[PDB]
């Protein structure tokens, strides 16, 4: 039957050993709440039940690309980042972006670029790292020539400079501070638009590197709890910095297996910290580039269909607890649902749906067929066939000097 | 001054100390795309911002200007930095700023934003004095808040006020042994105080944590944090620790018990132990333990493990 349902699950739920704390007592009741969504579907069943509520998240998508609600009043400052959330979100949904919402797209982004480089969050906004990841990540998307030549190359790499730190690190924006996200947004977009020289990541891998903490994970700054985001954003950026090599490997993947919740069956961003549709990703992310990295390294015992995680057990969580009815995806049941997370969850989904190393390709779809989404780029997170166009295209282009 | 909510709370647009200055509304384009239907406030002061931001406006107006702004939307960036600028161009009364902050992070403890300024204010002032305490009652409504716990971090670096936060530790795990964030901040003062390789330390360590997991054997964060003190050392190099392990597993087991005797005899096979197969087969007796029964959710994991073990011990 499916995962959360059979009979011995029962066994997966919290032992607090008697001894209650903050901690134990708000872990039960998320899985009590759990429970009763998990007695829903073992209960009852004669048509497929697992089904990924397409018809619904897309108009909350499509709608969203419009206009938004004065909800949205506190992401006045990241602007960009809904039209990535949205446009991955839709990509992911299969669902084409039509020429004219293209454009217009491109045209805001077009608003939210300054002058001195890179992308605010919203039109005559200081540029951050943040957005420009977002603008840059969301142009790809649409992944037309009028999309690409938004971006002004020239002016991004010497944005990039200005934040660059002499330890390796870089600023999130001008007058802010440092931590692994912001090395990801830069490690990310100079990749994509082919601006990256010899010495705009030096020493960053390094600085990165010791963000990896005690636990095996990376925090924001060294020394930090190791969390799911930063941890992500820091692999992916070694990744693309093809220094995955100097983190301790061993410790980051005992870490990563060890955030999937057994009886929720979906991921946390923190030990002894509750379960997140968003880690969906985040966390599950990190498996597809571990693989990569092991294989490249000639690992062996790499398994040829499978990540390492239970794929089949986060799909249930996504698809039984984290689906709105009004639409769009969320963080755990008694939440509000938000973009953000309908970015997240869904990314989450295809990467347990699609397992891939070398020429092995072996999906994994839980409930019914039609759920499988668009494959995404572990990296990115946008389809990988947009980041092969995007870097072929700037690839055309020389490096800026 | 006058609270965005005050029944007498008067638009920028019909501010008469405003008059002189031509609002600058924000410009999304022909056919506007995510596109928030703000409220007349908010539309309102941030039209006046954008004017005030455009001109560069290094008067006392604007950085009030700024309060209703960061209410409107704190994350905010622009105007948290324009704020500052503002807070330097006008010597503004850094201690009155620190109230502002104060009040201001109790209320959205979650806010980046918000910290960052307070970072900021303080390497002006150079005086952490209020510090541990504030993060402290802040840690009291959440004591997992990462932010609050990075701010204590850089503070006891900057500052060097190593002196009493490993007794906050001790405080802080008797309330939640199980709080995660806290096993972190004491690895951090000892390897940042006494070191680890100070054997001592190291022993003093292991035997605290070891009560810790005698006392609550499923939680998870002590024993990630004997790991951690112990991995890059090599677990096997612990004879009395693999011993009175094995003693747990009566009355104390679970699979974090079981997880980390595996590492033990995976570093026995890598140090080329005595009975290499004899050791073997207690270690992939144990992954297909955890795979299909005591940790089945890394049933994935523990397959690949078992499946290295051999790629490298047998035959
Ligand atoms: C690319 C990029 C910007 C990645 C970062 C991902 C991310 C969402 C990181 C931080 C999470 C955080 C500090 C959440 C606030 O809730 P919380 O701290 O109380 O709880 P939680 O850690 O479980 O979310
Ligand atoms: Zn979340």
């Amino acid at each position: 039957p499916l995962y959360s349902l059979r009979p011995e699950h029962a066994r997966e739920r919290l032992q607090d050993d008697s001894v209650e704390t903050v901690t134990s007592i708000e872990q039960a009741k998320v899985e009590e709440k759990i429970q009763e969504v998990f007695s829903s579907y073992k209960f009852n069943h004669l048509v497929p039940r697992l089904v990924l509520q397409r018809e619904k998240h897309f108009h909350y998508l499509k709608r969203g690309l419009r206009q938004l609600t004065d909800a949205y009043e506190c992401l006045d400052a990241s602007r960009p980042w809904l039209c990535y959330w949205i446009l991955h979100s839709l990509e992911l949904l299969d669902e084409p972006i039509p020429q004219i919402v293209a454009t217009d797209v491109c045209q805001f982004l077009e608003l939210c670029q300054s002058p001195d480089g890179g992308f605010g969050g919203g039109p005559g906004q200081y540029p951050h790292l943040a957005p420009t990841y977002a603008a840059v990540n969301a142009l790809c998307i649409i992944g037309t020539e009028e999309a690409y030549n938004v971006i002004n190359r020239e002016k991004l790499l010497q944005y990039l400079y200005s934040l660059k730190q002499p330890d390796g690190s870089f600023l999130m924006h001008v007058g802010g501070e440092v931590d692994v996200r912001s090395a990801y947004c830069a490690a990310s977009v100079a990749s994509l638009t082919n601006i990256i020289t010899p010495d705009l990541f030096e020493g960053t891998a390094e600085w990165i590197a010791r963000c990896q903490n005690w636990e095996g994970g990376i925090g924001g700054v060294p020394g930090m709890e190791a969390h799911g985001g930063y941890t992500f954003c820091g692999l992916a950026a070694l990744v693309i910095l093809k220094k995955e090599r100097s983190l301790n490997l061993k410790s980051l993947l005992q870490w990563v297996t060890s955030r999937q919740m057994r009886f929720e069956g979906g991921f946390q961003g923190r030990c002894n910290k509750l379960v997140d549709g968003c880690y969906s990703f985040w966390q599950a992310g990190l498996l597809p580039l571990l693989h990569r990295a092991l294989h490249a390294q000639g690992d062996p015992a790499l398994s040829m269909s499978h990540w390492m995680f239970h794929q089949q057990a986060l799909q249930e969580y996504i698809l039984m607890c984290c689906q709105c009815p009004a639409g769009g995806l969320l963080d755990k049941p008694g939440k509000s649902r938000d973009f953000y997370h309908t970015c997240y969850c869904l990314s989450g989904l295809s990467i347990a749906q699609h397992f891939g190393s070398g020429a092995m390709l072996h999906d994994v779809v839980m409930g019914v067929p039609e759920n499988v989404l668009q494959p995404t780029h572990p990296v990115y997170n946008i389809g990988p066939d947009k980041v092969i166009q995007a870097t072929t295209h700037f690839l055309q282009k020389p490096v800026p000097g | 001054f006058l609270s965005l909510d005050s029944p007498t709370y008067v638009l920028y647009r019909d501010r008469a100390e405003w008059a002189d200055i031509d609002p600058v509304p924000q410009n999304d384009g022909p056919s506007p795309v995510v596109q928030i239907i703000y409220s007349e406030k908010f539309r309102d002061v941030y039209d006046y911002f954008r004017a005030v931001l455009q001109r560069d406006e290094r008067s006392e107006r604007a950085f009030k200007l700024t309060r209703d702004a960061i209410e409107l939307n704190a994350a905010n960036y622009t105007v948290w930095h324009f704020r500052r600028v503002l807070l330097r161009s006008l010597q503004k009364d850094l201690q009155e700023e620190m109230n502002y902050i104060i009040a201001i992070i109790e209320e959205q403890p979650k806010n980046y934003q918000v910290w960052h300024h307070r970072r900021v204010l303080v390497e002006w002032l150079k005086d952490p004095s209020q510090e541990l305490e504030f993060i402290a009652d802040i840690l009291n409504q959440d004591a997992k808040n990462y932010h609050a716990w990075q701010h204590r971090q850089w503070v006891i670096q900057e500052f060097r006020l190593w002196d009493n936060e490993l007794q906050y530790v001790d405080q802080l795990l008797k309330e939640d042994v199980r709080n995660n964030s806290v096993w972190n901040q004491r690895h951090f003062v000892i390897s940042n105080t006494t070191g680890y390789s100070d054997r001592a330390v190291l022993e003093r360590e292991v035997q605290y944590t070891l009560e810790m997991i005698k006392l609550v054997p499923h939680n998870e964060s002590a024993w990630n944090y004997l790991k951690g003190i112990l991995q890059d050392r090599g677990l096997s190099r612990y004879p009395n620790l693999l011993n009175q392990l094995l003693d747990l597993q009566p009355s104390h087991s679970s699979p974090y018990l079981i997880a980390f005797l595996v590492d033990i005899y995976e570093d026995m096979l890598e140090n080329q132990c005595d009975n290499k197969e004899d050791i073997l087969n207690k270690a992939l007796e144990l992954c297909e333990i955890l795979a299909k029964e005591k940790d089945t959710i890394r049933k994935e994991y523990w397959r690949y493990i078992g499946r290295s073990l051999q790629s490298k011990h047998s035959r």
